RNA sequence: UGCGAAAGCAGUUGAAGACAAGUGGCUUGUCGUUCGUUAAAAUGGCCUCGUCGCGAAGG
């Protein structure tokens, strides 16, 4: 469940949390990065945001929402944005 | 790891003290070692129990 | 073994000058004797302070040190006011001061005149027989500036104005250390490692009295008017002689004998007390520097006295938010 | 008592303060002491508060 | 020749209100972080905190 | 109370009992010291 | 903060034969070995000066056993006849044996080649013989010539004394243990006699009688001795020359006797009695000589013992039978040097180390991690025990709810709830919980009552047994209205 | 003169010390006791010797907070999962650290730790911090006072060692920098005055199983200053 | 809600206002609204501290 957030150059960990319960399975985010929303096996899929701009300042995550939807699993995910769709 | 195991090096030049740290100084089995911020003492503690304290005349 | 090294009583017994060795350093510092712990040091360690002595119109300190200068320090300020110095870099072995009139010997055998008011030097002179110097003192007639005693391995009585000996007396075996004088004529004279005090008559030569100790001594205190004379041994004890000038014919033997010894069974050492009339001030170091101190009732304890002080040993820490099973 | 990390939203609880809470928050010159003001609740008779600071330290009372 | 006595102290008597603060709590600490000064409705304690005692 | 005398008890919740140069310059180290 | 309250365990409240510390004390005597012996064990005695030996007399063959093993360590068997008393030097050091023939021998301990000497008594059998408590070089032999003999084993040619005085059958000894010139006998006529060695010794200073004929005659102290003979026991005072108690609680002649003082039990002193019917009883010498507790073998007792106040290990209670065997119950009390320092030189210490709790149950640990319908499923599991099963259904009425705990049941987790409470209902302490519980769930699962076929026939047999139960109480009410007639 | 004369010590000396500006020399091992010495030339003494039961220290040492300068905590740790914070003002109290805010399943052990200055970059609030090493490739760091959890950075491998260096901004400010190797000689080093996270990364020029880092010079561990402005 | 015994005894239940929703009016619901009568429903549940020989800038 450890969801952990690397920085590309320098190959290292900028953050961690250790949201979710079970096995991760899956994941995504939008266009320009403001959102990545998880989901596991235990069926808690939830969103981690960075919207405001002091926090895009320190480009640091937090673990803004939660929601349960499901039944029993999530074994994959996807995401879309336009400007009539999202 | 082993006995009398300490070095002192002269860091700009990068050259190693050749005088002090021979046999006829009693390290022990040394597993600490600690300056004063400003009297120029030197403490050293072996393994034995004990810590005995050198003095560097320069400082 | 004291580290302290050495510590001075103020007359009328209220503040102990005493100096410590703190990291190649010297603290000084001064301590009422009923908290004064912001007191100074010095720069490196080859400027460590060889004697000390008080002045009581301000209250001050004068530290004769060893590269040469005497220090005249002030007490309520914290820095030094004025560095009196000789043309010599060579080490002042005791200073002594009367009224106006400052006293420095030598260790390269010269002696110094001063004065804390006009702030210079007026003489500058050596005499002959008198090959080393390690103690001096100016004798108490008023202001008798003459006929001053300076003391090293024996002693010699020297004028100021005749400027030589006028009377020589046996020492000891060893270099002197304590030379006080008692009346105005009799002076108590005792060396260090030895338990021998011996008092001189300043007019005949003649070995009065000889005050004998279960130890060798570190500092005399004598009363007001030469009536009771305590001595800190150098294991520990204090020796007080009561009524030494009376007639167990030659040589006195010790009467009062008060040691501290802690509540757990250790014993602590006692440096520098000071006896006026019908008191005495106990000091002795607590922790490692920081000393505490006792105002005993002097004439009405016994023959001997071992002060209890409570001092931590096994007590466990019961805490102000804790109890007692946790 | 739960405080909140909020960088993983992750908490650290004290169980049981023998009353529910009202008001608490730090006030140290850096934050090294929690105030709480606490109310015992268990009779429906009267309001009868607790003070009680805690150092962050360990998380013991302190002067209730 | 009896008479009446107030002796002991009661309740800590906070800022009571009905939702109209949510800064209940008028206790403070001195400047020098060693002192509570507390409000009673009949007593101001000042206490210390390394011993736990009233104070004053 | 058993020490003879009484105790009540209010609702604002009180009790009560039915009842029968050295000196200056050493002030001034302790001032400058400080 | 505080710390966590643990979770209690309500055990049985006030039923009847209550347990007493003394009978706590003796219920923990365990692993009751049974020994076969060749004919029945006459005798049986302890070492006085190292309490870790006892010494018991079958036909023609002394035994001597160890209390740390339990096995037979030494025998005697040079004896002509059979072998009656066996007894010890109060130094532990020489063992005593009065056989039948009438040649008492002492050997020492351990080393059965070597008698050391051979006292000539009558040609009648020896049948008691003891050494004095106080002093060690006098021995008492009573043999069945009426009458009996105090010799000096250094002098061990001649009778140094010659205590007659008695009609029929001497058969015990004991010494007064203050006064050692205070000798006590016991005949099989009754009259207890005790004699003054000082004296010509030939007519008790003042005689005791108990009317049956004496069987065992004991000192517990110098004012009270104990004599036993018949079916009770009874407790002389020699201050007052007086018979001050006597207990009867047996069927047949109670056959051997000893006291136990000073040792190590909420119980001070202790008198135990063998009986010749199959029990062996512990009485109370402080209030009033009451019964305590009693051990049953299987068949008739004839001696018992116990091991002494000293006795450093293994405690001991053993009793031969006359059957042919022997009951031991028994009772059982270079890189870190400095790891070890504890404090002694340092000047402050300070100590909050919290001691680890003794581990936590299963259900324990579920109802203070709050899952409680997990706390039920692991508490009806068939390795638990019933007052935990109690505690956890009281524990989960009282904090939590039962209709939360069963607010996700179904057909088959719900019986072994109702299988548990078939037995539960029965007995007293279980049943109101029972009660609620069955009542709660069949409040809460009634239309699944009605679909499923399984547990229906659970709730036919929980009515019988509602209707057994009740059957029961309503008769134990009518009992409860006979006593308050009866009063 | 001996240090450790007036008074024997019993294990190894596992930690040695000095206070940053007064004349005491800490001392602490494994027989679960710490002295502080007062110690010169001819001579040197015990002052107090606190003595924890149950828990050795495999490294203890003094810190000083660089704002008031009359704090004095003495921070002792084991290889136990607590260290205690000892207050110095003159019995005594101490307190024990043991709670891991959000991450306990990062601290095996608080076996290694070391204690260093923190400016907070909006405002001056100048406070202490220690930081411990990890398991898997944790170093966490803490509140010196409190005892918060503030960030915890984490390189891969394994922590062996790190160090604390710092560096002036303007006049009375400062940026600190946690240096910290790898078992292998790669090493991080990022600054924590904001969020940790990594400025630079490089590796030794050669070097494999390396064990200890330290930098210094300027200031450090072992010679802190007491002004903010002499950093 | 009142009495009283841990059981039971006698009796409440409205008026107005605001706001919302749904079908300009009209139906339904909530009240950090007033007077008067003694009158369930946000995936959210309680921490660690049981842990692992000697030897003062050579012999």
């Amino acid at each position: 469940g450890s969801i952990k957030f690397w920085d590309f150059q320098f190959a290292t960990l900028n953050q961690s949390f250790k949201a979710h319960d079970a096995d991760v399975l899956c994941l995504t985010t939008d266009t320009d990065n403001n959102y990545v929303f998880s989901a596991g096996v235990d069926r808690k899929i939830f969103q981690f945001s960075q919207n405001t701009n002091k926090s895009q300042k320190n480009n640091r995550w937090v673990n803004s929402s939660n929601r349960l939807l499901h039944g029993n699993d999530i074994r994959a995910i996807c995401a879309y944005q336009s400007k009539g769709a999202d | 790891a082993v006995k009398d195991a300490l070095r002192l090096v002269h860091l700009p030049s990068c050259s190693v003290f050749s005088n002090w740290p021979t046999s006829g100084t009693p390290l022990g089995k040394v597993t600490s070692v600690a300056f004063s911020p400003s009297g120029g003492l030197l403490a050293v503690g072996n393994e034995q129990g004990k810590v005995r304290l050198w003095k560097l005349n320069h400082y | 073994d004291s580290p302290v090294l050495q510590s001075a009583y103020d007359p009328s017994g209220q503040y102990l000058c005493y100096v410590t060795v703190a990291l190649d350093k010297q603290r000084v510092g001064v301590q009422p004797t009923q908290w004064n712990e912001n007191f100074l040091y010095l720069e490196d360690s080859k400027l460590k302070v060889t004697c000390l002595k008080w002045v009581n119109d301000t209250v001050a300190i004068i530290l004769g040190m060893n590269n040469g200068e005497i220090w005249l320090y002030s007490v309520l300020a914290n820095e030094v006011t004025y560095k009196f110095t000789t043309g010599n870099s060579y080490e002042i072995k005791d200073i002594d001061l009367m009224g106006n009139q400052l006293w420095c010997i030598d260790s390269s055998d010269a002696f110094y005149q001063f004065d804390l008011l006009q702030f210079k030097l007026l003489q500058h002179f050596r005499i002959n027989n008198c090959v080393q110097l390690n103690k001096l003192t100016i004798v108490p007639a008023g202001d008798s500036v003459a006929q001053l005693l300076v003391a090293s391995h024996s002693i010699s009585l020297i004028d100021i104005e005749e400027k030589k000996v006028v009377m020589t007396f046996p020492g000891h075996v060893s270099p002197v250390s304590t030379l006080q004088v008692i009346t105005n004529e009799f002076f108590i004279s005792g060396a260090e490692g030895d338990r021998f005090l011996n008092v001189y008559d300043i007019h005949s030569g003649m070995t009065k009295c000889v005050l004998v100790a279960e130890s060798d001594i570190k500092e005399l205190s004598h009363s007001g008017q030469a009536d009771s004379i305590a001595v800190t041994t150098e294991d520990g004890s204090l020796e007080i002689f009561v009524d030494p000038l009376v007639s167990g014919n030659k040589s006195k033997k010790s009467s009062k004998k008060i040691q501290i010894v802690s509540k757990d069974g250790r014993k602590v050492p006692i440096y520098n007390a000071f006896i006026n009339k019908d008191l005495l001030n106990v000091s002795w170091l607590q922790n490692a520097t920081m000393p505490y101190f006792k105002n005993l009732q002097w004439r009405e304890i016994p023959n001997e006295y071992t002060v209890e002080i409570s001092l931590n040993w096994n007590n466990k820490n019961k805490s102000a938010d804790r109890d007692l099973h946790g | 008592m739960s405080l909140w990390q909020l960088e993983t939203n992750s908490q650290q609880f004290l169980p049981r303060l023998n009353g529910i809470i009202i008001d608490c928050q730090v006030l140290g010159p850096q934050g090294n002491y929690y105030s709480l003001i606490l109310q015992m609740t268990e009779n429906n008779s009267n309001s009868d508060y607790q003070f009680l600071l805690l150092n962050a330290s360990d998380l013991t009372s302190k002067l209730s | 020749q009896y008479k009446l006595s107030v002796v002991s102290g009661g309740k800590p008597a906070l800022n009571n209100l009905s939702s109209v603060t949510g800064n209940k709590n008028i206790a403070r600490l001195s400047q020098d972080q060693r002192n509570y000064i507390i409000p009673f409705n009949n007593q101001i304690k000042v206490y210390s905190v390394e011993t736990r005692q009233c104070v004053k | 109370n058993y020490d003879t005398d009484f105790i009540f008890l209010d609702i604002e919740s009180t009790l009560g009992v039915v009842g029968t140069n050295s000196d200056i310059f050493a002030e001034q180290l302790h001032k400058l010291s400080s | 903060s505080t710390a966590r309250p643990r979770i209690i365990t309500s055990k049985a409240p006030l039923l009847p034969q209550q347990t007493t510390p003394e009978q706590r004390y003796w219920r923990q005597y365990t692993s009751a070995q049974l020994v076969k012996e060749h004919n029945s064990v006459t005798h049986i005695s302890f070492n006085p000066q190292h309490p870790h030996d006892f010494a018991v007399t079958s036909s023609t063959r002394v035994q001597i056993f160890s209390s740390r093993t339990r096995q037979v360590i030494k025998t005697f068997s040079r004896f002509k006849d059979v072998v009656y008393s066996a007894s010890f030097r109060s130094d532990g050091k020489l063992l005593c044996a009065g056989d039948a023939t009438g040649l008492v021998s002492v050997y020492d301990s351990y080393n059965p080649r070597t008698i050391l000497l051979s006292i000539n008594a009558s040609t009648h059998p020896t049948h008691v013989t003891k050494f004095h408590t106080q002093d060690n070089k006098i021995l008492a032999t009573a043999s069945d010539d009426r009458v009996t003999r105090l010799w000096d084993i250094s002098n061990a040619y001649e009778p140094q004394l010659e205590l007659t005085g008695a009609t029929d059958y001497v058969r015990t000894l004991s010494f007064i243990p203050a006064a050692p010139h205070l000798v006590a006998t016991g005949s099989y006529d009754g009259l207890i006699r005790l004699y003054d060695t000082r004296s010509s010794g030939s007519t008790p200073i003042y005689s005791l009688n108990h009317d049956q004929p004496v069987e065992n005659v004991i000192a517990v102290s110098p004012t009270q001795i104990v004599s036993c003979g018949g079916n009770n026991f009874k407790v002389w005072d020699l201050t007052s020359n007086k018979k001050l108690y006597e207990r009867g609680n047996f069927n047949k002649a109670v056959t051997c006797l000893d006291y136990v003082e000073n040792f190590d039990s909420p119980m001070q002193s202790a008198l135990i009695a063998s009986s010749l019917d199959g029990h062996v009883k512990v009485f109370d010498p402080l209030d009033n000589f009451q019964v305590k507790f009693g051990w049953k073998f299987s068949g008739p007792v004839l001696s018992c013992a116990v091991s002494p106040s000293t006795a450093q290990g293994n405690r001991h209670l053993v009793a031969g039978l006359s059957s042919g065997l022997l009951a031991i119950r028994t009772k059982k009390k270079r890189m870190m040097r400095g790891s070890e320092y504890q404090g002694d030189q340092e000047h402050i210490i300070h100590n909050d180390k919290v001691r680890s709790q003794r581990r936590m149950r299963a259900f324990e640990r579920n109802i203070n991690q709050f899952k409680w319908s997990e706390a039920l499923d692991n508490a009806f599991v068939p390795g638990m025990a019933k007052e935990l099963t109690l505690t956890v259904l009281q524990e989960l009425r009282k904090r939590g709810k039962v209709r939360v705990a069963l607010y996700g049941r179904d057909e088959s987790t719900l019986e072994p709830l109702l299988n548990w409470c078939l037995k539960g209902i029965e007995d007293v302490r279980s049943a109101s919980i029972v009660a609620d519980w069955v009542a709660v769930v069949l409040e809460l699962y009634g239309n699944t009552l009605e679909s499923s076929p399984v547990l229906q026939e659970l709730m036919i047999d929980l009515k019988t047994k509602v209707r057994h139960e009740i059957h029961k109480s309503k008769e134990a009410q009518r009992i409860e209205g006979m006593l308050q007639l009866l009063t | 003169k001996d240090a450790n004369a007036s008074h024997p010590s019993h294990s190894a000396i596992q930690s040695l010390s000095f206070h940053p500006s007064k004349p005491l020399l800490l001392t602490g091992g494994y027989d679960k006791t710490l002295r502080i010495y007062h110690i010169d030339g001819k001579t040197n003494h015990l002052v107090t010797s606190l003595h924890l039961v149950g828990s050795p220290i495999q490294t203890c040492t003094f810190y000083t907070s660089l704002s008031n300068q009359n704090q004095q905590n003495i921070f002792t740790a084991g290889r136990r999962r607590y260290m205690h914070s000892w207050d110095l003002s003159l019995t005594a109290k101490i307190e024990k650290f043991s709670r891991l805010y959000g991450h306990e399943s990062t601290q095996r052990s608080f076996e290694n730790f070391k204690v260093a200055h923190l400016q907070n970059s909006q405002t001056n609030s100048v406070h202490g911090i220690v930081l411990l090493q990890g398991n898997n490739g944790w170093i966490n760091i803490l509140h010196s006072t409190s005892g918060l959890w503030l960030m915890g950075c984490k390189i891969e491998g394994v922590i062996t060692d790190f160090c604390i260096d710092y560096q002036p901004i303007s006049r009375g400010k400062f940026r600190t920098i946690l240096i910290a190797v790898n078992a292998y000689g790669e090493v991080w080093e990022f600054d924590l005055n904001k969020n940790g996270h990594v400025i630079r990364r490089w590796k030794d020029q050669g070097g494999v199983g390396i064990t200890k880092i330290q930098v210094g010079g300027g200031t450090t561990t072992t010679c802190p200053a007491l002004q903010i402005s002499k950093i």
